[PDB]
């Protein structure tokens, strides 16, 4: 309990602001609350109140709240909360950082509470770049705490703090069967099938962790496999304004591994898709922006049956793909099979105050 | 319709 | 002369492949051969060549050209053409669509031709798993169109043409006798013949063209007949990968004529199968894909004795069947006949400028 | 001494 608060203040410092976490798990059935504190001291500008707001928009054009640039922005949800004078005691269940957040501070301390409905869209961006027609986009969570009268009033950068939190989301791995998939090749001329198998340890991964493909080969043809090839390929659905189907590789083994005519082969191979390679060169679906090591390739967004898809903005989904190079000696064909997977976000912790501050700001 | 309308690197 | 050429572009529109029909009539002897004309431009990848391939083959478990999918595929033919540098050719002659094409595209206009082997099985699609398991499969004739260094490294969905052709049977009428067939019954405690016999037109089988089933009945008992149900049912077999037997029927008439008794009846009922009326019946048989105007129940496989029946994959009959219905006092009967019929696809009319280009994507 | 290419890809839509 060195307690990690990430304080963020005021261009010029009369409004700061301060969260618990910079990331807010959804663990499928209900989101982290944004409990959090302002800290301000009625001096300025408009000596009525102070506002804090949660905004998540799919923004297309840049990847920031701007004027300029910004060709389509979908609203999908929008909080408003008066956090200077304590608007009416019917949400004052506060949290347990809360009030040693407005212990360890001044009188001026006075919290926040956004409430995350599931479903949402966990954060995400995706850069193209060369290859492709379009620019940045993406779906961000803003944190905004602002000082006015009004709050009609034109917000000032002066008054403002602005804070990009981000929603990560988290399953939970389920067991039971384990994904597999197979298919059986005859090539001209024979009737010899030559049968690939393939099957992974688990179905829901986490960031940074390795996967492992069995691999099953029967070659009753008279043809030699000259290498394998396993790979992961990430799968990002543009659904909103400019669709698009984008597809990279995020993992690549192809090993010099043979199987010989009228042989078996079988091999558990692991490897593990990361970004931190080139980071990511475009078209890559990441959960943050390129420029911090915070942010992970983009999570799998979560399907449901009934599901409104297109109000999710990028649908990404990942699959390992097992390719089989065949010949013979002295024109060749390749027999493959692919494995959808989950690639979710691992959860942080299950492992008189000492809170101590850490500049909000990602790494 | 509940009210409508960083990252620092140098 | 009025004359259709169907044509179809890669989707960075800069490969255009021409063709002077869809559909390629195999007369037992010999195919009508695949003629066409690759338009390109060498200014993308001006290295690279253009390559055209024929590709034969059954394929098994969610028939498309997708991967997520694919459970057994079996190659039946290939043929690799180089067709913008007009390499040293086989050296059989250009057909008058080909110049009549060059003179009218271009001279970054080239040829190319296949030749489809005599005995290979025409274009079929099935989809069953009535309760039980099996999945979408067929043989499909793919021509693509591709540019590529070389045949060894992959095609991208940028340059490459993706045509399905069909290939249809035709077979001409036979001379010799109709399709006839008898049977006696004789029910418990009567000693009196029950005489059913029913005939056909041997060569009865174009796609549309009715069947006209003569029925006669000399009934010595003293049961009547209260109906009389005649019905055209397919089978087919699938009898590569997992091996399955269907039936399904595919016209009906149930007359309510009745033969007294000690009498003697005839007529003929006249039936048409038709696809339309059996649309998803499980989907069993086709020559095409559901979806496309085109299609039509599939024909019947020729065989000879000896010819290699597994390489077909799905083996395709049609019988017509009649049967007397009788419940005579107070198990009721049956006494039937079946007689089989070949059905084969129709035979196609015979015997600047107008010439007039269509997609070649079906109805 | 070898057999014949091994395509992949899909054409034509189905919304």
């Amino acid at each position: 309990k060195g307690t990690r608060v990430f304080k963020k203040a005021s261009p010029n410092g009369k409004l700061t602001v301060y969260l618990g976490k910079r990331d807010f798990v959804d663990h499928i059935d209900l989101v982290d609350p944004v409990d959090g504190v302002v800290l301000v001291d009625p001096e300025y500008l408009k000596e009525r109140r102070v506002y804090v707001t949660l905004t998540v928009a799919f923004r297309y054009g840049r990847e920031d709240l701007d004027v300029l640039g910004l060709t389509f922005r979908k609203d999908l949800f929008v909080a408003n909360v008066q956090s200077f004078p304590p608007a009416p005691e019917d949400k004052k269940p506060l949290t347990r950082l809360q009030e040693r957040l407005i212990k360890k501070l001044g009188e001026h301390a006075y919290p926040f509470t956004f409430e995350i409905p599931p479903n949402l869209p966990s954060s995400v961006t995706l850069q193209p770049g060369p290859e492709d027609t379009g620019k940045a986009l993406g779906v961000d969570y803003e944190v905004k705490a602002f000082v006015a009268e009004n709050l009609e009033e034109k917000i000032h950068k002066r008054n403002s703090v602005r804070l990009v939190i981000r929603k990560v989301q988290y399953a939970p791995e389920r067991p039971g069967p384990q994904p597999t998939a197979e298919t059986t090749r005859q090539f001209l001329m024979s009737d010899k099938p030559l049968h690939l198998e393939a099957s992974l340890d688990k179905e829901i991964y986490y960031h940074g962790e390795p996967i492992s493909v069995n691999v099953h080969v029967t070659n009753n043809t008279n043809k030699t496999v000259k290498k394998i090839k396993i790979s992961v390929r990430q799968y990002a659905d543009i659904v909103l304004f400019n669709t698009a189907q984008y597809k990279v590789p995020v993992a690549m083994e192809e090993a010099d591994d043979t199987v010989a005519p009228s042989s078996t082969f079988s091999k558990v191979y692991t490897l593990t898709p990361f970004l931190a390679n080139n980071r990511e060169k475009r078209g890559l679906a990441l959960d943050g922006k390129l420029k911090h090591e915070d942010t992970n390739l983009a999570s799998s967004t979560l399907l449901r049956e009934g599901a409104n898809r297109e109000i999710l903005g990028i649908i990404v989904s990942y699959k390992v793909k097992v390719k089989l190079v065949v010949s013979r000696g002295g024109a060749s064909s390749d027999v493959a099979v692919e494995l959808p997977f989950t690639l979710m976000h691992p959860k942080p912790k299950e492992e008189d105050d000492d809170i101590v501050f850490e500049d909000f700001a990602r790494q | 319709d509940d009210g409508v309308s960083d990252c620092l690197d140098q």
